[PDB]
């Protein structure tokens, strides 16, 4: 199974990069 | 050519009974099988009814759930396996044998009867008269009415005429209100509206003298009315 | 030829009678334009409802490679053909049971290809060994038989008054005789290759026979000539089933073209093509009264052209 | 799953020096603005210098920053300072994440932006050029043949495989690229919105991508019958294919869904962080390749039984026709050249790189190959629409 | 001479071309399809 | 709407289920004319088999039920009747290896494998059995066997010279028969030699017709 590892993958990156994007609207704001 | 049935006795009411209607001298396996009953000495009923290859399994709505229905295509029978019998029951029970396709002719051939003693929305049409007294030779009329147009939309007329000789099975005499049957002579005529019905029974012989019948053929369930007795 | 056109006919596929599972030989319009009998060569020629497409009968019969069928004007029986000679006839309006074959009509040395019935009680087979014989149906056995041709009879059409009929020869020739006397009274040539097929004029005084050579031709039965050749070059296949129209105006045809296509009885124009079918037509059906047109190609299918 | 955690980590941090601003003595020297700016919170008793607090504890790398100091200057007049707009200033970039692991992020979202575009012009393809080829089986009436109709009902189970699978894509770029600018937007964007559709597709596809290769099954071992090899039963007719092919997979998901909504229903239910959970889902589709890669390699022992008759024919012809099979046939054998072994336990590094790659590629574009091997390439369907092509030269 | 069989051809064709279910064509109820 | 022809449907459902399965077992067996001259041999294979028009043999053997159609003798031509066979699984054509020395008493000038061969491209070169593949027997191997020895075969065909030999001379007419077919790409023309002897060569023919169907099924995959 691939695109359930790819989308997995992906979801697992992409919630990661809200969570930087969380601490860069705490700071700059 | 030959329908033979068994399961008579003496029950009181709340007994079980299995009927077997045996068939032979036929192809039975392409045949629609009717379970018309009559009472001992009022008019007769449509009880049960079994497709060719036991397809579309109905009952009357009098008897709709008591009774158990089925049918041994590699033994040609009928097993009308009855649980709690009621005393408004006792009847010469009759299988019918009818076939249904363009052209046909259904209920052509019945079962010759056995009886059956126990102890102690819907489509209706209605008799003309419960009896005419006529004397051989004058070619009487008679005739039917009901409570709907039986002249659906595809140009034919479903009500089957039918006539008791005193004693033995309803034979029948005009199929579609306007045909024919096979073993009635070209002296009889059917015709009727969408609701009324008559049949013409010209210059009139030896025993055709029966109680007459009627069978609309509409839509299930099946009536029959009191039945014309003609006398002499 | 003053007679002013009757413009283009077009005619839509309003049944698919789909049912079978093998080829196609004959779809013989019932006598009251009805039920319609299609010869299958699975093992199964069946009887159709064309109004509801509903198969009223399945009779499984023996010579499986059928090549003609018939109804009967009574309507109760039905015949197939064969190749292997024997001309069931089959019976329908039984007594309690579901389908019989009555009589099994041996005795020709040929390949039966059309069968049609004069009566209800006189088959008159055409078969494939320059022999269209009458028969007697409860006897068993045949009547008269025709000779005079050279090659092998193809088709059959009989004539509306009961009294004669053409022969469909491999001759490029087409026969005229009698039911009564056994005679021949003339034999009319013109074409190339052998005939498939002949249809007769409703007023009986013409029939049309269809070559392999894409032409029709309408004769004559008291003039000694032929009237009116069907040609188009752009078309080259061989005809498979000729048909006229009640009034004997419109003309029915049936190609190896995939495809039927509709003449003039006049004109002579390629008015209508009546196209939808996989492989070649078969057999046509054009009824007592005219409300239906329907093909047999050998796609397993029948569509009705109204 | 990270940031879910982080804000409620973020409320239990905010209601956390919150309590102790109700232990706060009064000025006893120069006092600043004693607040708490969003992200760090000080007892605010500076002698005109910088915060010696340390950094929050409710970062994602928080052990990994823990023993640095957040600086920021009160003034001598009681005040902190500034920015150019008036925003609260600190000194935070000592305590960001290290640069290493931006760097190592914005290749990877290179990647993850050339796979995402890999398949999108793959499935999309696919899709344009399956409905073309699924209309062509209903459209010229070969549709009842059981060859056609089992290869008209996977046409319908690619169909269903590529827009489930552009659908979470594009229910991945509204659930990820909008603007976090109002605190309280988030406070609900975590539970509520158009989110329950990002359920009901990645079941959707999560069923549409095992729907797909329990189908190749059918596919499988429909091959296997009509070439009649051994085991061979009766009466195993296509109506017993539908409901091995579209219902076996009826019997994984809602299993699979069901120990997912009572366990987590994290942010789209894509992430799998307990591979146990997730290898209900694994499991059929590493059994319908086992079992057809079986049906391969039979039936290649059937074509090379087929070498002696070919002497008439060129010799040239026995690689041409056992190659011009063998890449015919792979609509089924098109896996199994990695994941068997390597099965997302530990595959990282490169690998990870690579096995999601190939099988990417090809299931991207086997939607298009047995759209065009086994519905243009066959010598009926041309032969039907060059008929149809010559019934429509004169309309 | 030629016109005796053309006289019957186009004298049957036109009497009963009132009366065809393919030259005229049929309305919607009265063909049963 | 289906007042009470909907028993009518229920019956026309009944035999159109009847229809579906007896199409459904008519189509697994295999359906084989056998075509041969006059006189050429092929009452002895329907007496090798296990069992007025054509006829019709219904035999079986290892798990496969057979037909098959013999065409006998129709006194009408093949450009009539032959458009009933197309469909046919694999037809068998046969001619005695020993009908070569007489010839034909219908005319006395062409010889008898020179008109058999001449029967024979009339059915390989004909639209509707393109990719029917033959399944040719030669028959009569014994009697030819002893026919060669005091036969030089020089009557039959001029232009062969070699020896007089049964595995030379039998075995260059197996060749000059099964070259006749201008698609040897969809035609797989199998030869066997059986007589009154050699017994039991249907165990060809069980492995001939199933090596026929897979040939079958293969092409119509696309994959061959």
């Amino acid at each position: 199974h691939s695109q359930g590892t790819f989308t997995s993958d992906y979801s697992k990156y992409l919630d990661s990069r809200r969570a930087q994007d969380f601490v860069q609207w705490l700071m700059n704001t | 050519v030959q329908l033979v049935e068994s399961g008579g006795g003496l029950v009181q009411p709340g007994g079980s009974r299995k009927l077997s209607c045996s068939a032979s001298g036929f192809a039975f396996s392409s045949f629609g099988m009717h379970w018309v009953r009559q009472a001992p000495e009022k008019g007769l009923e449509w009880v049960a009814y079994i497709s060719s290859g036991s397809g579309t399994i109905y009952y009357a709505d009098t008897v709709k759930g008591r009774f158990t229905i089925s049918r041994d295509d590699p033994k040609n029978t009928l097993f009308l396996q009855m649980t709690s019998l009621r005393s408004e029951d006792t009847a010469m029970y009759y299988c019918v044998r009818s076939i249904y396709y363009y052209g046909s002719s259904p209920f052509d051939f019945w079962g010759q009867g056995t009886t059956l003693t126990v102890s102690s929305s819907d489509i209706v049409m209605t008799q003309a008269t419960s009896s005419v007294p006529v004397t051989p030779g004058e070619s009487v009329s008679i005739s039917c009415r009901s409570s709907k147009s039986l002249l659906h939309s595809n140009g034919n007329t479903y009500l089957y005429w039918f006539l008791q000789r005193p004693g033995q099975s309803p034979q029948l005499l005009i199929y579609r209100m306007s045909n024919l049957a096979s073993g009635v002579p070209d002296r009889f005529s059917g015709s009727g509206s969408g609701t009324a019905f008559t049949l013409t029974i010209s210059r009139l012989e030896a025993e055709d003298v029966g109680v007459y019948y009627c069978m609309q053929h509409l839509e299930y369930p099946l009536t029959f009315g009191a039945g014309t007795k003609l006398e002499l | 030829n003053n007679i002013d056109p009757v413009g283009r006919i077009q005619m839509r596929t309003r049944r698919t009678l789909r049912g079978h599972l093998a080829k196609i030989y004959a779809m013989h319009w019932g006598t009251d334009s009805r039920l319609l009998v299609s010869a299958s060569q699975d093992g199964k020629l069946i009887i159709w409802d064309s109004y509801t497409t509903n198969k009223v009968h399945a009779i499984p019969l023996r010579s499986s490679w059928v090549m003609t069928c018939a109804y009967a004007p009574s309507g109760n029986y039905v015949a197939c053909g064969g190749l292997d000679n024997i001309c069931s006839i089959y019976n329908l309006k039984t007594r309690e049971g579901n389908v019989r074959v009555s009589r099994e009509l041996a005795g020709h040395t040929g390949y039966l290809s059309c069968c049609r019935f004069l009566d209800d009680n006189q088959i008159v087979t055409s078969s494939g060994d320059t022999t269209c014989a009458l028969w007697d149906i409860e006897t068993g056995q045949q009547t008269t038989t025709f000779t005079g041709h050279t090659g092998d009879v193809m088709s059959l059409s009989l004539a509306p008054d009961t009294r004669l009929f053409v022969s469909g020869a491999c001759d490029a020739s087409a026969k005229l005789w009698d039911v009564r006397e056994g005679m021949c009274r003339q034999t009319f040539t013109g074409h190339e290759s052998d005939i498939n097929a002949i249809c007769f004029f409703p007023n009986g005084n013409a029939f049309a026979t269809g070559s392999d050579d894409a032409t029709c031709r309408l004769f004559d039965l008291r003039a000694d000539q032929e009237l009116m050749t069907y040609s188009h070059d752009n078309i080259i296949c061989g005809i498979t089933s000729v048909s006229f129209s009640k009034s004997g105006r419109l003309l029915l045809a049936g190609y190896d073209d995939f495809n039927c296509n509709v003449w003039d009885a006049l004109k002579a124009d390629r008015a209508g093509v009546l196209a939808g079918h996989d492989n070649r037509v078969s057999c046509l059906g054009v009824t007592d009264d005219g409300m239906a047109v329907a093909t047999g190609s050998w796609d397993s299918f029948l569509k009705i052209w109204n | 799953q990270v940031m879910d955690f982080l804000f409620e980590k973020w409320k239990l941090y905010g209601d956390q020096c919150h309590h102790n601003l109700s232990l706060l003595p009064p000025p006893t020297e120069l006092v600043c603005n004693r607040t708490f700016d969003k992200y760090s919170c000080w007892p605010d008793t500076p002698a005109n210098t910088t915060a010696n607090i340390s950094c929050p504890w409710y970062l994602p790398w928080h052990h990994k920053v823990q023993h640095r100091f957040v600086f920021k200057r009160c003034g001598p007049d009681g005040q902190w300072v500034r920015g150019p707009r008036g925003q609260p200033w600190r000194d935070a970039s000592q305590c960001q994440m290290d640069g290493r692991e931006i760097e190592v992020q914005k290749e990877v979202a290179k990647m993850y932006s050339s796979f995402q575009v890999m398949y999108t012009v793959g499935y999309s393809l696919s899709l344009g050029a399956l409905l073309l080829a699924l209309a062509i089986l209903g459209g010229l009436s070969k549709l009842h043949c059981t060859r056609n109709a089992i290869h008209a009902n996977l046409f319908a189970s690619f169909v269903l495989k590529a827009s489930s699978v552009l659908v979470i894509d594009g229910l991945l770029r509204w659930r990820y690229s909008q603007k976090i600018g109002d605190d309280l937007s988030v406070s609900t964007w975590l539970s509520d919105g158009a989110v329950a559709g990002c359920r009901v597709a990645a079941v959707f596809m999560q069923y549409g991508i095992v729907a797909n290769y329990c189908w190749l099954l059918v596919e499988g071992l429909y091959l296997h019958n009509l070439l009649g090899l051994a085991t061979l039963p009766e009466r195993s007719f296509f109506s017993l294919y539908l409901g091995i092919g579209w219902g076996a997979p009826m019997l994984f998901v809602v299993p699979w869904a069901v120990v997912k909504c009572l366990f987590e229903n994290v942010q789209c239910w894509t992430s799998n962080d307990n591979m146990g959970f997730w290898w209900i889902l694994r499991f059929p589709v590493f059994l319908a390749i086992l079992i057809n890669f079986f049906i391969f390699v039979r039936i290649v022992q059937l074509l090379v039984a087929k070498l002696r008759a070919r002497q008439m024919h060129h010799t040239d012809y026995k690689f041409r026709l056992a190659k011009s099979t063998l890449t015919l046939i792979p609509l089924l054998g098109v896996h199994e050249v990695v994941f068997m072994f390597v099965t997302d336990e530990h595959a990282q590094g490169t690998l990870r790189s690579a096995k999601l790659f190939f099988d990417l590629f090809l299931s991207s574009f086997q939607g298009l190959l047995v759209a065009v091997l086994y519905c243009f390439l066959n010598k009926e369907v041309q032969s039907e629409l060059r008929r149809r092509w010559h019934r429509w030269r004169l309309g | 001479k030629v016109s005796k069989a053309a006289a019957d051809l186009m004298a049957y064709c036109e009497a009963h071309a009132k009366e065809d279910p393919l030259l005229t064509p049929v309305p919607a109820s009265e063909n049963p399809f | 709407l289906s007042a009470e022809d909907k028993a009518a449907v229920e019956r026309s459902k009944m035999i159109d289920r009847n229809l579906r399965e007896d199409g459904e077992k008519a189509a697994r067996e295999v359906k084989l004319l056998l075509l041969g001259a006059g006189e050429s041999g092929k009452n002895t294979i329907v007496k090798q088999m296990k069992i007025t028009g054509i006829v019709e043999t219904h035999f079986t053997f290892k798990d496969l039920h057979f037909k098959m159609f013999d065409v006998g003798a129709q006194r009408s031509e093949r450009k009539k009747w032959i458009h009933c066979f197309e469909g046919v699984t694999a037809i068998i054509f046969c001619v005695a290896l020993s009908d070569y020395d007489l010839v034909l008493a219908e005319d006395e000038e062409m010889n008898r494998m020179h008109a058999s061969m001449k029967l024979f491209d009339s059915i390989c070169n004909n639209k509707w059995f393109t990719d029917t593949s033959i399944i040719l027997f030669l028959n009569k191997k014994d009697l030819f066997e002893e026919k060669i020895k005091k036969s030089p075969l020089t009557i039959c065909y001029p232009e062969y010279a070699g020896s007089n030999t049964y595995e030379e001379a039998a075995a260059y007419i197996q060749c000059q028969f099964e070259d006749l077919n201008k698609r040897k790409d969809t035609k797989e023309i199998y030869t066997h030699f059986t007589c009154s002897t050699d017994t039991k060569n249907v165990q060809f023919v069980f492995d001939a017709v199933t090596d026929v169907i897979i040939k079958n099924n293969l092409k119509d995959c696309g994959l061959f």
